[PDB]
């Protein structure tokens, strides 16, 4: 059971382009290395065995090479269905997997569309107050979110979550939720989420108070 | 520790594979 | 065509038991060694159990050896994994995989296992209301376990839509879903989030009302 | 597996080698 170090963890590539992944074994594995493609909601699919032998039916734009401890996997002419997580497997000594490489699509930088939402009738009638904010359809992946209430920032009681690359526009999205007991909602008036992206000096600011559009 | 297989399978694997041992599925 | 279909996944309390099944078709099942492999929430693939084609030989990693038992019924083209004394680190998607040679060459689509002491809880579903386009959504709060499904207008709305991954804490899940529709057709024309939580036998429809 | 293949019959030394770690 040998250690495989796969790198990089993630890549961005453009349609028609070309990508390369490496696997390094902790000891010589005698070219017994296979490569798998794994898409969300399906089972893995075998691409290559014995370092470079294509599985029948697999397009020729996939290839592999290496010997001893050092191996690589490549895609020529990247097609949109090639977006997936790729894994290596050594099978010289028992069997062991690499950690994986998430392959995503390159795209033109785009700013988030930001939308503010106050808590609803349902929630306050039940003892809670949740304010939510969406940062939708932006690129690249990384963004930051700061919540502002009564002119000052609040940084506790907030959890955030990221979409994967949207398969529709190659953009990402992010959701930010600040959740309070329902009696610090009616305490204050002013609530603000600002989204800072590499696409702009100044953050995109959305806010509401005691009557909402 | 007697053997199970008429072919002396376990003892023959010690000779071929030594001390790295064997697995039940061949690699080629 | 070669087909592998896993089944039997579900939610089990720590220390519990559960038997997974895998149905084979499209090839001579009794000629093939078979394994179970799992994908953990951190997206690592983990070899879990192995059995040779005639069932003579078996192998388990130390992380599961003694608690899991793999077995097969060649006349019924079925592979099984009996798990027992289950722990939270066992939570994963479990796959069936064929080994003509030592590398795997076909996989099933998977069956999901969750090991948790948390109690099954239905969600609270809250509307989210705030230009030539409007962005609405719904908040799905305080549920267990995964998954929930969210559709808009009975699935009839379908591009302003994407749903964010649930976040766990204080042993309940929360997620939200977003919808973008032409400002002309809302609030002129109603938009409703349909939410379904199969484990608690819940379906809920929440109308999005303006201000 | 190896028990189904090399237990009733003698397997070559090349064949046994393919089962090693």
């Amino acid at each position: 059971d040998i250690q495989m170090t796969q790198s990089p963890s993630s890549l961005s590539a453009s349609l028609g382009g070309r990508v390369t992944i490496t696997c390094k074994a902790s000891q010589d594995i005698n070219k017994y290395l296979a490569w798998y493609q794994h898409k969300p909601g399906k089972g893995p699919r075998l691409l290559i065995h014995y370092t470079s032998t294509l599985q029948p039916g697999i397009p020729s734009r996939f290839s592999g090479s290496g010997s001893g401890r050092d191996y690589s996997f490549s895609i020529s002419n990247l097609e949109p269905e090639d977006v997936a997580t790729y894994y290596c497997l050594q099978y010289d000594s028992l069997l062991s997997f690499g950690a994986g490489t998430k392959l995503e699509l390159k795209r033109a930088d785009a700013a988030p569309t930001v939308s503010i939402f106050p808590p609803s009738s349902e929630q306050l009638t039940s003892g809670g107050a949740s304010v939510v904010c969406f940062l939708n359809n932006f690129y690249p992946k990384d963004i930051n979110v700061k919540w502002k209430i009564d002119g000052s920032e609040r940084q506790n009681g907030v959890l955030n979550s990221w979409t994967d690359q949207d398969s529709k526009d190659s953009t990402y999205s992010m959701s930010s939720t600040l959740t309070l007991t329902k009696d610090e909602y009616e305490r204050h008036n002013s609530y603000t989420c600002e989204a800072t992206h590499k696409t702009s000096t100044s953050p995109i600011v959305k806010s509401f108070n005691r009557n909402e559009c | 520790n007697q053997h199970l297989c008429g072919s002396h399978l376990v003892e023959a694997l010690y000779l071929v594979c030594g001390e790295r041992g064997f697995f039940y599925t061949p690699k080629t | 065509e070669v087909q592998l279909v896993e089944s039997g996944g579900g939610l089990v309390k720590p220390g519990g038991s559960l038997k997974l099944s895998c149905t084979a078709s499209g090839f001579a099942f009794s000629d093939y060694d078979m394994s179970w492999v799992r994908q953990t929430p951190e997206k690592r693939l983990e070899w879990v159990a192995f059995i040779s084609n005639g069932g003579y030989s078996t192998y388990y990693p130390d992380t599961v050896k003694g608690r899991f038992t793999i077995s097969r019924d060649n006349a019924e083209n079925t592979l099984y994994l009996q798990m027992s004394s289950l722990k939270s680190e066992d939570t994963a998607i479990y796959y069936c995989a064929r080994q003509g040679l030592r590398y795997f060459d076909y996989w099933g689509l998977g069956t999901t296992l969750t090991v948790s002491s948390a109690k099954t809880t239905p969600p609270s579903v809250y509307p989210l209301a705030p230009n030539s386009m409007v962005t609405l959504g719904c908040l799905v709060k305080g549920y267990f376990p995964e998954p929930v499904t969210v559709t808009w207008n009975s699935g009839s709305l379908s591009s302003g839509v994407h749903t964010f991954p649930a976040v766990l804490q204080s042993d309940l899940y929360t997620l939200s879903s977003s919808v973008t529709v032409p400002s002309s057709t809302w609030p002129s024309e109603t938009v409703t989030c349909n939410v379904a939580h199969p484990a608690s036998s819940t379906k809920v429809d929440k109308k999005i009302v303006p201000r | 597996g190896i028990v189904e293949q090399c237990c009733t019959s003698i397997c070559s030394l090349y064949q046994l080698e393919n089962y090693c770690n």
